[PDB]
C-alpha cells in the first residue's frame, strides 16, 4: 500500500535530504511533501502465499456444488461445514483443504 | 404424491417432442429472419441523401429517398408467357426452378429545398420449407398428398434450380 | 491489452493496449487520461479494488512511471490522434476532434455510443486491466477456449442476415450511383428503374 | 505550500432575495435523494376527479393501456379536504412506514415499496439562481435510497410482470401481399419508355 | 435471441444501482452485474437477485431462453439474452429449505395426467411445463453452476450382472 | 544518440514533398526537422516517447 | 558510502539442503563485485 | 378496470385509505407484507410551496475532488460543518471550450453560525443586513446531466411535529473533479474570479415576490392565485 | 461435487462391457475413444511425410 498526494491525487515518490538525512515522500507534479514513517522503502518477495486464502467471501455458503463436510468448527462448534482446496492454482501448490463453517465463516485446516 | 417412473420421463420427452420436433431450430431461426431481421436490416440505413448548391442564384437542393415497410408474399411463380401462379416445392424440385419468394420495399423520395413511390421490388428471398412463409405450412394431411408431398418430410431446407 | 515483459526480462511490465484505427500500440495510462481521468489515484481506483493486493500495484508502477509524461486529457487526446493512422499533417484541433471520434465510436461500440457516456468504458477498461493483472499473477487459470459455453451457432437466420446486409449495401451503391448519374438531366426519375 | 493564486481582493456587493420557508428541518438539515421507479409517478397537482375521469385515454395496446392504469393508480397524489369545522387541509393519499427493525417504506393506498438507503458522502443539495447566474447550497444529500416492491404477491409487481412479459410476446414487422402480376414487370415497361424518349431525344437534338 | 431493455428494467426495479453511483473504496463487497457482456451495475444482496430474476424466469415473466448466472467465486452476477446458444432442459428440484418438499422433483403425476389428456382441469403440452415451473433450459455456461442428478432415483439415499452405481462418499450430504 | 530519419512530410516554405528529415537527439531531448532543399531548420523539445510524427505536428502548429 | 540499505532473507531450509554457507554467498558476492559493495551477513545460529 | 369510473373510484379509495399517524392502535394493525412487522411511526407524505420557485440541483464530487478526501481543506473549513452548510457556487464561462465552477465559503466559524441561524429561522418579514464576505476555496471542472422528466429525481425532507414530510423536485445533477489550472493561463486566470465575495441580506422585492407567486400558482392557486 | 478427485470422478471405468457402462462413464470412455481417432488421422500425415523425406 503506496500513499498519494493529497492536492494532486500523483503518486508520491520516496526522496531523501542530504541536508537532513531523512526519508520524504515527494510529489513529481507539485511542491508536496511529507515524511516518511517506516524505513521499508521497497520489498520483492521470490516466494510469496498471498492469495492462498484471501480467496473467502461471506457466501461461499451458498454454493450448491461444493462438498459438505461434518469437521468441527474451533469457533461456533457446528456440524455442518463446507471445504476446498486453495484457490490459488500455481503449478507446485499444495492440496490442503480450508474449512468454512456457515456460522463464523472462519478459514482452517486439517494440520 | 406418487414417484415419478422412467415411463413418465418418456412421457414428458413425447411431449417435448410433439411441441418442437426435430428440425424446430432451423425453421424458429428462418422465421425470425423474415419476420424481423430483413425490416431491421433495411432501416440501419435508412436514408439516402443528395445535396446540390445550384448556382448555374443559390438554391440548395437535397434529394433524398428514404425506406419504408418490407412487404412479403408466398412464393410466385412467373412463367415466359406472362401468367404468374403460385408455386409449391414439388413443381420446383420437377422444373428445376427456385423456390422464392418477392420482396417490397416502400420507398419515399422527398425534395428539399432552400434558398441560401411505393412498393418497390428489391428481390426474390428463397424459402424455407415448411416455415412460416411456405405454402405447405397449411394445407393439413389431406391436401399433402395431393401436392404429391410426404407427409413424413420434415422440411428445413431450400429448393434452389 | 497486451503485456509487455517476460519474466525477468524486458525491463519494467510496461501494458500497452491496441485501438482500432491506430498504427502503434498505446501504455494504458495514455489511454485512462484520453478517456478523462487524469489523477493517478483515481487510476488506481478504476483498475484495483483492494489497496493491500500490493503485488498488482507492483505490476502497475512501470505503467504509471512510463506514462508519467502526459498529464492532462488535451494532450492526451493529441497524442492518440497523432498515431490514427488517418490523414497526414491534421491540424491539432482536427486531431483533437478526430481521437474524440475513434474513441467514443469504434472503441467498446458494444457498451454505448453516445456523447457524456464514457465512465462506462473507463470502468470496463479497469476491469480488463483487473483480469489481465488477475490471470498474469496465476492467481486464476487462463480462460479454457475450448469451453463449449463460450462458443454460438450461426443458423439460417444469421448466416442469411450477414449475406443479405451485404447485398442490400450492394443495392444501395447501386442506386446512389444511378441517382447521382441520372439526376445531370433534371428528370423525374420513376426509382423503379434505379432498382435493380 | 501552495501559495493562493487570488489575492487582487475584489468584492462583489450582491444582494439576494430570499422567501421564508413553510417548514423548517430540526437538528439536521439531511434529506434522501430518492430515484422515481417507472411503475410510480408524482402528481404535485391538487387532485381533480372530474378532469382525471373525462381525461382518462383507452388504447388499442393492452401491454401500454395497463402500464398506464398501473402508474396513474400508483401515482402520488394530493387534493385539498374541507374540513368538519369548515376549514380547509392538505389531505394527501401516501404515507412513509418506519417499521420495528428500522427499514422504511412508501405507502401509496394499499401498495408498500421498501427503501434501500446507501450512504453517500460529499453530496449535497443546491439551490440556482439563474438571473444571477451563482448557484447556493440548501442542505445535504447524506443517503441515496431506492424503491423496490415489497414481495411477489404485490398486485404492482405482477402488473409489471404481466405487461413486461406480453410486451416482448408482440413481433411482427413484416406485412404481407398477394402478388397478382410479375415483379419484374415494371422495370422492363419502364426501361422501354426509356429508351423510346432516348431515341426520340437523340433524334431532336440531331435535328436541333 | 431476446432484448434485453426488460431484463434492464428488472434489475433496475429490484434495487441494482448503476455504475455512477459506484465507488471501489466503498462498494468493497458488492457484486457487479453483466447484462451481453457488458457491465451495467453493481448490487449488494445478489442472493435475493438471483432467486427473483430466476423465479421470474420460471414463471414466463422473463423469457425461457435467458441465461441467468452467478459467479459466487469472482463476485459476479451474469446475464445472456444473446442468438446461438446452445442449451437443454433439466428436471427441476425443489431446493427451497423452508418448503415441505425440499429436495424432491417439482414435477408430479398430475402434471403426467395432465400432459397424457392433452388439456387442464381449470392445450397443456411441453411450453406449459416449461412456464409452470417444473422444466427449466440451461446452457454450457450456466451448467458450471448447478448440481444436477443422473436419475430420479439419485434423490435419495450382490448380483453379479447388474452394474455399479457410484458411491459418492466425498460428500457428506448432497443439495 | 542523434537519429536521422528520412520522411514524407511536405514543407510549407517551397512545397518540394519527400524533401523532409527529421533529426531528433534523445540524449540532448531535441528533434530538428530540415528541408534538403530549403535547407530551413526547425528545432523542438521532444520527450521519452516522442516520434517524427510529434515534432511534424509541432512544426506544423508553429507554422500557424 | 550511500544510506541506502539493500537486505534480503535467505530460506534457511533450502539453504541447509544446498549444503551452502554464508560465507561462500558473500565471497561469491565480494568476488562478483570486488569492493564496489560493503556486504555483511547474519550468523548460522539467527533466528532467520 | 379500465373503465374512467373505476379508475376514478380507485383513487377515491386509495384517499380515503390513509391511515392517521396519530392513530397508534390502526398503525400497529398495518403488517409488512413480507417482514410480518409491526409498524413503528408514520409520516405524511406532502410537496412543497415555497420551494417549487426555485431549481434544485444535485451536486456530486467525483473522485479525489471529494471534500473529506482533502485533508487541509477540510481542517482549514472545519473538521455538520456551518461552513459547507454556506458555501457558494459561481459557474463561468470563458468559452464553450473552457468552463470551472467556483466555490466559495465563510472561514470564520461565528459568522457562518450567524448565517446559517438566520437563514434556517426566515419564517417573518425582518431580516438583518449580514454584510458576510465568502472567500475563494478551490475551483473544479464540471459537467451536467439533466432529467428528461421533470421529477425524476426528489429529496426528502422530514418534519416529526408536523408527522409530515416534504419533497422537493430535482432538476439535474452536477459531478465536479478537481482541476489542475495550466501554467500558462494563470494571468487569465487571476482575471476570472476574485478573492472575496460579499453577500447582502435584504428583503425581496414586491416584484419578484409577484413574480415567484405566480410561478408557485401552477401548484397551489388556493392559497396564492392573483386577485 | 466440486475438487472430487474419487476414481470415478476423473474415468475410471469400474464396470464390464458385458455388465454395462453408466453415463458418466461413457462419457469418459468416448472421450478416450475420440483421442485415439484423432490421433491416428493426425499421426498418419505425419509418419507419410517422414517416410517420403526417408525415400526421397
Ligand atoms: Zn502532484
Ligand atoms: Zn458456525
Ligand atoms: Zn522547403
Amino acid at each position: 500500500s503506496f500513499r498519494f498526494c493529497l492536492e494532486c491525487n500523483n503518486m508520491l515518490y520516496p526522496k531523501e535530504d542530504k541536508e537532513n538525512q531523512r526519508l520524504l515522500y515527494s510529489c513529481r507534479n507539485c511542491d508536496y511533501t511529507e515524511l516518511a514513517e517506516d524505513p521499508k522503502v521497497y520489498r520483492h518477495e521470490l516466494i510469496t502465499n498471498i492469495g492462498e486464502t484471501a480467496g473467502i467471501v461471506d457466501d461461499i455458503g451458498q454454493d450448491p456444488t461444493l462438498p459438505r463436510s461434518d469437521k468441527e468448527c474451533p469457533e461456533c462448534h457446528s456440524r455442518d461445514c463446507v471445504f476446498f482446496q486453495s484457490q490459488q492454482r500455481r503449478k507446485d501448490t499444495n492440496m490442503t483443504l480450508f474449512y468454512v463453517c456457515l456460522n463464523c465463516k472462519k478459514t482452517f485446516r486439517d494440520e | 404424491d406418487d414417484t415419478i417412473t422412467t415411463e413418465d420421463c418418456w412421457t414428458v420427452i413425447s411431449a417435448f417432442f410433439e411441441e418442437k420436433g426435430l428440425v424446430s431450430q432451423q425453421l424458429d431461426s428462418f422465421d425470425e429472419f423474415m419476420e424481423t431481421s430483413i425490416q431491421d436490416l433495411v432501416w440501419e440505413e435508412p436514408r439516402l441523401i443528395l445535396d446540390q448548391p445550384a448556382q448555374h442564384d443559390n438554391i440548395n437542393k437535397r434529394y433524398e429517398i428514404r425506406f419504408g415497410k418490407i412487404y412479403l408474399s408466398r412464393p410466385t411463380m412467373t412463367e415466359a408467357d406472362g401468367t404468374t401462379h403460385a408455386m409449391f416445392p414439388q413443381e420446383a424440385r420437377l422444373r428445376n426452378l427456385t423456390y422464392s419468394s418477392p420482396v417490397y420495399l416502400d420507398m419515399e423520395k422527398s425534395m428539399f429545398t432552400s434558398i441560401d413511390g411505393n412498393k418497390v421490388h428489391i428481390g426474390k428471398v428463397p424459402i424455407m420449407l415448411r416455415s412460416k412463409f411456405c405454402s405447405l405450412r397449411t394445407l393439413d394431411e389431406v391436401d399433402l398428398y395431393k401436392m404429391k408431398e410426404c407427409p413424413y418430410d420434415m422440411g428445413g431446407y431450400f429448393v434452389i434450380n | 491489452i497486451k503485456l509487455y515483459g517476460r519474466e525477468d526480462k524486458g525491463t519494467g511490465r510496461t501494458i500497452k493496449a491496441t485501438l482500432p484505427y491506430v498504427k502503434q500500440d498505446i501504455p494504458i495510462v495514455i489511454v485512462f487520461r484520453a478517456l478523462g481521468v487524469v489523477p493517478d489515484g483515481e487510476i488506481l481506483q478504476h483498475i484495483c479494488y483492494d489497496e493491500n493486493d500490493w503485488q498488482m500495484l507492483e505490476m502497475l508502477k512501470p505503467c504509471i512511471e512510463e506514462g508519467f509524461v502526459i498529464q492532462d486529457k488535451e494532450v492526451a487526446l493529441d497524442f492518440i490522434g497523432r498515431r490514427g493512422s488517418a490523414a497526414l499533417g491534421i491540424r491539432r484541433e482536427k486531431r483533437i476532434q478526430y481521437a474524440k471520434d475513434i474513441l467514443q465510436k469504434e472503441l467498446l461500440p458494444h457498451i454505448t455510443q453516445e456523447e457524456g457516456f464514457e465512465t462506462r468504458k473507463t470502468f470496463f477498461l479497469g476491469y480488463m486491466v483487473n483480469r489481465l493483472l488477475l490471470c498474469a499473477l496465476e492467481r486464476k487459470d487462463q480462460d479454457d477456449r475450448d469451453h463449449f459455453g463460450k462458443k454460438r451457432l450461426d443458423l439460417a437466420g444469421p448466416l442469411l442476415a450477414n449475406l443479405f446486409r451485404i447485398l442490400f449495401r450492394k443495392l444501395t451503391r447501386e442506386i446512389y450511383r444511378y441517382m447521382q448519374r441520372c439526376i445531370e438531366t433534371d428528370r423525374d426519375f420513376n426509382l423503379n428503374l434505379a432498382v435493380k | 505550500h501552495t501559495k493562493s493564486v487570488y489575492d487582487n481582493g475584489e468584492t462583489l456587493d450582491i444582494s439576494l432575495p430570499i422567501h421564508p420557508k413553510s417548514h423548517i428541518p430540526q437538528g439536521k438539515q439531511d434529506r434522501w435523494v430518492v430515484k422515481l421507479p417507472d411503475f410510480l409517478d408524482i402528481n404535485a397537482e391538487p387532485f381533480d376527479p372530474r378532469p382525471f375521469e373525462m381525461n382518462v385515454k383507452t388504447h388499442e395496446d393492452k401491454n401500454q393501456e395497463l402500464l398506464d392504469k398501473l402508474i396513474a393508480v400508483n401515482t402520488v397524489r394530493w387534493r385539498y379536504a374541507k374540513s368538519e369545522t369548515g376549514g380547509i387541509f392538505k389531505e394527501t393519499n401516501s404515507q412513509i412506514i418506519q417499521w420495528e427493525d428500522g427499514t422504511y417504506s412508501l405507502r401509496v393506498g394499499s401498495e408498500i415499496f421498501d427503501m434501500f438507503t446507501t450512504n453517500t458522502d460529499d453530496n449535497y443539495l443546491v439551490s440556482e439562481h439563474n438571473e444571477e447566474g451563482i448557484l447556493m447550497t440548501e442542505s445535504t444529500l447524506s443517503k441515496s435510497v431506492k424503491l423496490v416492491p415489497a414481495s411477489f404477491q404485490s398486485t404492482t409487481h405482477q402488473k409489471l410482470a404481466k405487461a413486461l412479459s406480453a410486451k416482448q410476446k408482440k413481433e411482427s414487422y413484416a406485412r404481407s401481399v398477394v402478388t397478382k402480376e410479375d415483379p419484374e414487370e415494371r422495370q422492363r415497361r419502364l426501361e422501354s419508355q426509356e429508351n423510346e424518349r432516348y431515341r426520340l431525344e437523340r433524334r431532336r437534338k440531331q435535328a436541333e | 435471441g431476446s432484448p434485453s431493455e426488460p431484463i434492464i428494467n428488472f434489475l433496475e426495479e429490484w434495487g441494482m444501482e448503476p455504475l455512477e453511483d459506484y465507488d471501489p473504496a466503498q462498494h468493497t463487497k458488492s457484486t457487479r452485474i453483466f447484462v451481453n457482456g457488458v457491465w451495467t451495475g453493481i448490487h449488494r444482496d445478489p442472493s435475493m437477485l438471483v432467486s427473483t430474476m430466476r423465479d421470474l424466469r420460471r414463471s414466463g415473466a422473463i423469457s425461457p431462453e435467458v441465461s441467468i448466472i452467478r459467479d459466487i467465486r469472482e463476485r459476479e452476477f451474469k446475464i445472456f439474452t444473446d442468438v446461438g446458444r446452445v442449451y437443454r432442459p433439466l428436471f427441476i428440484v425443489e431446493d427451497d429449505e423452508s418448503k415441505d418438499n425440499k429436495g424432491e422433483l417439482r414435477i408430479t403425476k398430475e402434471h403426467i395426467r395432465k400432459i397424457q389428456q392433452g388439456y387442464d382441469d381449470d392445450v397443456y403440452g411441453w411450453s406449459s411445463l416449461v412456464t409452470s415451473g417444473v422444466i427449466e433450459y440451461v446452457d454450457g455456461e450456466e451448467e458450471e453452476t448447478i448440481m444436477i442428478a443422473m436419475t430420479p432415483e439419485d434423490l435419495q439415499t450382490n448380483d453379479t450382472a447388474k452394474r455399479i452405481k457410484p458411491e459418492m462418499s466425498t460428500s457428506s450430504h448432497h443439495t | 544518440i542523434k537519429q536521422k530519419l528520412e520522411t514524407q512530410f511536405t514543407c510549407l516554405f517551397c512545397n518540394h514533398d519527400n524533401s523532409v528529415v527529421c533529426t531528433l537527439d534523445k540524449k540532448n531531448s531535441i528533434g530538428l526537422l530540415e528541408c534538403k532543399k530549403c535547407n530551413l531548420s526547425f528545432q523542438a523539445p521532444i520527450n521519452s516517447l516522442s516520434q517524427p510524427i510529434d515534432i511534424y505536428s509541432d512544426w506544423i502548429d508553429a507554422c500557424e | 558510502q550511500s544510506p541506502w540499505l539493500l537486505r534480503l532473507e535467505l530460506d534457511r531450509a533450502r539453504m541447509l539442503d544446498k549444503q551452502l554457507t554464508m560465507n561462500q554467498v558473500a565471497d561469491k558476492i565480494s568476488e562478483v563485485f570486488s569492493d564496489d559493495l560493503f556486504v555483511m551477513w547474519s550468523e548460522d545460529n539467527a533466528d532467520k | 378496470d379500465t373503465n374512467p369510473r373505476s379508475q376514478l373510484h380507485s383513487v377515491e379509495r386509495t384517499f380515503d385509505e390513509v391511515i392517521d399517524p396519530r392513530n397508534k392502535n390502526r398503525l400497529q394493525s398495518l403488517i409488512h407484507p413480507r417482514k410480518k412487522i409491526k409498524a413503528v411511526k408514520a409520516w405524511h407524505f406532502f410537496p412543497d410551496t415555497s420551494t417549487f420557485d426555485q431549481v434544485f440541483h444535485s451536486l456530486k464530487f467525483v473522485g479525489s475532488a471529494s471534500l473529506s478526501k482533502d485533508r487541509p481543506l477540510n481542517e482549514q473549513l472545519g473538521q455538520v460543518n456551518a461552513s459547507i452548510l454556506t458555501s457558494l457556487f459561481k459557474p463561468i464561462e470563458i468559452n464553450p471550450h473552457n468552463k470551472w465552477i467556483s466555490l466559495y465559503a465563510v472561514t470564520d466559524k461565528l459568522s457562518a453560525e450567524s448565517f446559517r441561524k438566520s437563514f434556517n429561522s426566515i419564517k417573518d418579514d425582518n431580516i438583518v443586513n449580514r454584510h458576510v464576505i465568502y472567500d475563494h476555496i478551490k475551483d473544479f471542472d464540471q459537467m451536467f446531466r439533466g432529467h428528461k422528466k421533470l421529477f425524476e429525481d426528489f429529496a426528502i425532507s422530514f418534519d416529526d411535529i408536523s408527522d409530515r414530510a416534504f419533497f422537493v423536485p430535482i432538476v439535474g445533477r452536477l459531478e465536479l473533479k478537481k482541476k489542475r489550472i495550466v501554467p500558462g493561463l494563470v494571468d487569465m486566470v487571476n482575471r476570472t474570479n476574485y478573492a472575496h465575495i460579499r453577500m447582502d441580506l435584504r428583503n425581496p422585492s414586491t416584484q419578484e415576490t409577484a413574480i415567484r407567486d405566480s410561478r408557485r400558482e401552477q401548484y397551489d392557486p388556493v392559497n396564492y392565485s392573483s386577485i | 461435487t466440486k475438487d472430487d478427485f474419487s476414481p470415478e470422478s476423473k474415468g475410471f471405468v469400474e464396470n464390464s462391457y458385458l455388465r454395462g457402462l453408466t453415463p458418466q462413464e461413457f462419457f469418459f470412455h468416448a472421450m478416450a475413444g475420440r483421442e485415439g481417432l484423432i490421433d491416428t488421422a493426425v499421426k498418419t500425415a505425419e509418419t507419410g511425410y517422414i517416410q517420403r523425406r526417408l525415400v526421397k
